[PDB]
């Protein structure tokens, strides 16, 4: 508790979406209005990790990748189409 | 690359020969000079002095910029994400030879120099348009077809694939070719047949999609058309179905066919206007001829205008004998009871009766084949056309 | 001297912060907020906040400097 006044003292911790990286530990990534950067990775994180359309924790001063971000939810696995049990007057012909 | 530009014997001479000894020997010479630095002093102070110090004197947050315009060497005028453009100069380290404008580009932070250059993506428009891979069935899918067949193929196959008989001469080969016939006669299975069988790009394209609720595209289409099938690499064009779209000026009339009158128009002079395209295989297919417009109908357009007969009874045995190849035959069928009668009937009909086999037959879940199967999918396509 | 330490964090706010929307929090004490200046960023929390203010996009105070959810 008592540390933390200064820790929150601090800024820069920007979030970023990345499109596809390339070689070199470099990834292209946009910036929610702004435009598209290339970077650099975290020596933690793997360019194997980096999976394309993903959030990204990033610097404010050399937006250096912080930690990958985890996606909200696969909105259509979020709205995955119903597999209900599958169990018409006017409708017979046709069957 | 670029390694020596002299191919003017383009036979066995001994000047080809002595040339390609002496760039041989060169060759040789320079990888053996070079060889013995490896040798006396191998040494790696050029892999990632330069690579590294420059990824340095470069940056990171390689902000993605916008060409402008190209001025003299070195400064250009380059456009933010947002609008802000900047008279910034370049450093010899991109490829100056890729950079044209309407590009992506890497800029810097405090003097955004361009830095690095991104490669381009694939277009849309060739995933759209560009028949991807070999469709359909290869040369053993035709019915009937040796005069066209020699037709397109000297006109397209045999130039590209032996290119020495044109630059003999010195002749080139003739430009545009229109597939004309009844209805029904093959005209896709032959465009997809060469497009199966080819090396080139083909594309394929519909007429009655040039018609826009925007007013005059149309034109735009077609020379987004042709400049992706030049810009892309040695380009088979295809187009069916340009009859119902581009006949003549039956009344000169407005009003959307005035507007379809100025797209056929830029599909003229685009066809062949200006300082001639150059790779740019065109072929037209149609199925009525009569009704089109002699201005694209004149040499320099087209060059090769080739009818589709239907035969009788010869190519037709061959033709059911393929739509019956993979199915079942019971002993009960004999193709001469319907190949021996008509001798008129389009390979869609002998399609249409080998098809209808599949539902007949299925349809109650009897057994192979049965003569009848035949008989009712005959005369069934026999409503087909009479109907 | 733990209630003394509570008070003591109260410096920060002062009150002229922003006014921004907290998003959605990836885990403990750190999350994501869409600030009224048109971006968005990655930020952490206090401590001191309950965690049964969350969901549907809370209205929330950032700081002007920091940019962090006091
Ligand atoms: N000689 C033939 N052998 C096999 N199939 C044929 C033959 N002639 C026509 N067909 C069938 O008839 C159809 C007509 O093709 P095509 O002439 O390209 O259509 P359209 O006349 O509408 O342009 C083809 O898809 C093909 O399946």
């Amino acid at each position: 508790l008592r540390e933390e006044l200064q820790l929150l003292q601090e800024q820069g911790s920007y979030v970023g979406e990345v499109v596809r990286a390339m070689d070199k530990k470099k990834v292209l990534v946009k910036v929610h209005p702004e435009g598209k950067f290339v970077v650099d990775v975290d020596k933690n994180i793997d360019i194997n990790d980096v999976t394309p359309n993903c959030r990204v924790a990033l610097r404010n001063d050399s937006y250096t990748l912080h930690k990958i971000l985890p996606n909200k939810v696969d909105p259509l696995v979020s709205l995955m189409m119903v597999e209900k049990v599958p169990d018409i007057g006017g409708l017979d012909k046709q069957i | 690359a670029s390694k020596l530009p002299l191919v003017t014997p383009h036979t066995q001479c001994r000047l080809k020969l002595l040339k390609l000894e002496r760039i041989k020997d060169y060759l040789l010479m320079e990888e053996e000079f070079i060889r013995n630095q490896e040798q006396m002093k191998p040494l790696e102070e050029k892999q990632e002095e330069e690579r590294s110090k420059v990824d340095d004197l470069r940056g990171t947050p390689m902000s993605v910029g916008t060409l402008e315009e190209i001025i003299d060497d070195n400064h250009a005028i380059v456009s933010t994400s947002v609008g802000s453009e900047h008279y910034v100069s370049i450093l010899s380290f991109v490829d100056k030879d890729l950079l044209e404008p309407g590009c992506s580009v890497l800029l810097n932070h405090k003097v955004h120099a361009v830095i690095g250059v991104l490669m381009d993506d694939t277009d849309p428009l060739v995933t759209v348009m560009k028949v991807e891979k070999a469709p359909q069935e290869t040369y053993a899918d035709i019915g009937g077809l040796d005069n066209q067949i020699q037709e397109i193929k000297e006109s397209v196959e045999l130039p590209l694939t032996h290119p020495e008989y044109y630059e003999e001469m010195g002749i080139k080969p003739p430009k545009g070719v229109i597939l004309y016939g009844p209805p029904g006669t093959g005209k896709t299975l032959l465009a997809k047949a060469v497009a199966n069988q080819t090396s080139a790009t083909f594309l394929r394209v519909v007429g009655s999609e040039l018609i826009q609720k925007y007013l005059g595209d149309g034109p735009k289409l077609v020379r987004e058309l042709f400049r992706v099938a030049e810009e892309h690499a040695p380009s088979i064009v295809f187009i069916d179905e340009i009859d119902a779209i581009g006949t003549k000026r039956y009344d000169s009339n407005s009003g959307g066919e005035r507007e379809i009158q100025r797209t056929m128009l830029e599909l003229l002079n685009q066809l062949d206007g200006f300082d001639s395209r150059g790779d740019v295989k065109v072929i037209m297919a149609t199925n009525r001829i009569e009704t089109l417009d002699p201005a694209l109908i004149r040499p320099g357009r087209i060059d090769r205008k080739i009818e589709f007969p239907l035969p009788d009874e010869k190519t037709k045995k061959r033709i059911f004998q393929i739509h019956t190849s993979r199915m079942t035959l019971a002993d009960d069928v004999t193709l001469d009871d319907l190949i021996m009668a008509k001798d008129d009937l389009s390979g869609a009909d002998i399609k249409a009766i080998c098809t209808e086999a599949g539902l007949m037959a299925l349809r109650e879940r009897r057994m192979k084949v049965t003569n009848e199967d035949f008989k009712k999918s005959k005369e069934n396509v026999l409503y087909k056309k009479q109907e | 001297e733990f209630l003394h330490a509570q008070e003591e964090v109260k410096r920060i706010q002062s009150i002229p912060l922003v006014i921004g929307q907290f998003l959605e929090a990836v885990d403990q004490n750190t999350a994501i907020v869409g600030s009224t200046t048109g971006s968005n960023y990655y930020v952490r929390i206090l401590s001191t906040i309950d965690r049964e203010l969350l969901k549907p996009n809370a209205s929330v105070a950032l700081h002007k400097h920091s940019n962090a959810l006091v």
